[PDB]
């Protein structure tokens, strides 16, 4: 299937 | 399939004025196998040996 | 399939003015297997050996 | 399938002016297997050996 | 399937001006198996050996 | 397939006025195999040996 | 396994100065399945899905 | 395995100054499956899907 | 495996000053599958999908 | 494997001052599959998909 | 393997002052597959897809 | 197991 | 088990 | 197992 | 199925 | 099925 | 089924 | 296993 | 299926 | 295994 990892930093 | 070890070992270490950040989409192992047949079929053999 | 160890071992350590952050979409193992047939089928064999 | 160990062992440690943060979507093992047939089928064999 | 150990062991430790935080969607093992047939079917064999 | 070790081991270390950042789309192993037949087929053999 | 008919039908007919003669070692179907383990074994999984 | 018909039908006919003679070692179908382990074994998986 | 018909049909006919004679070692189908392990083994996977 | 018909049909006919004679070592189909391991083995995968 | 028909059809006919005689060592089909490992082996993968 | 059929005629 | 059929004619 | 069919005629 | 882990920090 | 873990910190 | 764990901190 | 068919005629 | 991990930091 | 068919006529 679809596999994703969204990650942000500030 | 046959495996000897299958070792997955992360070292995650941050000790000062520091910031560590990590994300995984399925860290590990996915062993998927799938059979599906279309409509109005006949005389079909489908097999998945892993 | 046959496994020898299957070791999954994370070291997660942050001891100072620090921030550690982590996320997993299914850390581990997914062993999935699936048979499905379409409509109006006949004489069908479907098998999944893992 | 046959496993030797299946060890999953996290070390989670944060002892200073620190913040540790973690999330898992199903840390472990999912052993799923599924048979389903479409409508108006006949003479169908479906089996899942894990 | 046959398992040797199946050890799942977390170390969760935070002793200073610190904050530890964790969440699991089903830490452990899910062994699910399911048979279902579509409507108006006949002569169907469905079996799941784990 | 047959494996000797299958070791995947990251060293993730950042201890100063520092920032480490990482993301993975499925760190690990995907062993997928799939059979599907088109509509109105007959006399078909489909098998996947891994 | 899944069967459509399983018809076994002998025609045995001898009407004149005649002699008909027949013998069967188990005319029919034997569906046997068996698990046995040797002495001093441990950590063994044995299953037979028919 | 999946079968469409499985028809076994003998015609046995002898009507004159005649002699018909027949023998079968198991006319039919034998579906046998067997798991056995040797002595002093450990960590063994044995399964037979028919 | 998947079968369409599996028809086994003998015509056995002898009507005059005649003699017909026949023998079979297992007229039919033998579907056998077998797993066995030698002594003092470990970490073994054995499976037979038919 | 996948079969379309699997028809085995003998015509056996002898009607005069005649003698017909026949023998079979297993007229039919033998589908055999076998896994066995030697003594003192480890980390072995054996599978037979038919 | 995939078959279209698999038709095996003998015509056996002897009607006069005649003698017909026949023998078969396994008239039909033998689908055999076998895995075996020698003693003191390790890290071995053996699979037979038919 | 063992399966047998012994048959004679005179 | 063991299955047998002994049959004679005279 | 072992499967056999012994048949005689006179 | 669908598996997700939403995590935030401030 | 669907498996989720929502976690926040401030 | 559906399995979830909602957790917050302030 | 072993499969056999012994047949005689006189 | 679909697998995702959304993570933010400030 | 071993498969055999012994047949005689006189």
């Amino acid at each position: 299937g679809m596999l994703a990892s969204q990650q942000n930093q500030s | 399939m046959n495996f000897g070890a299958f070792s997955i070992n992360p070292a995650m270490m941050a000790a000062a004025q520091a910031a560590l950040q990590s994300s995984w989409g399925m860290m590990g192992m996915l062993a998927s196998q799938q059979n599906q047949s279309g409509p109005s079929g006949n005389n079909q053999n489908q097999g998945n040996m892993q």
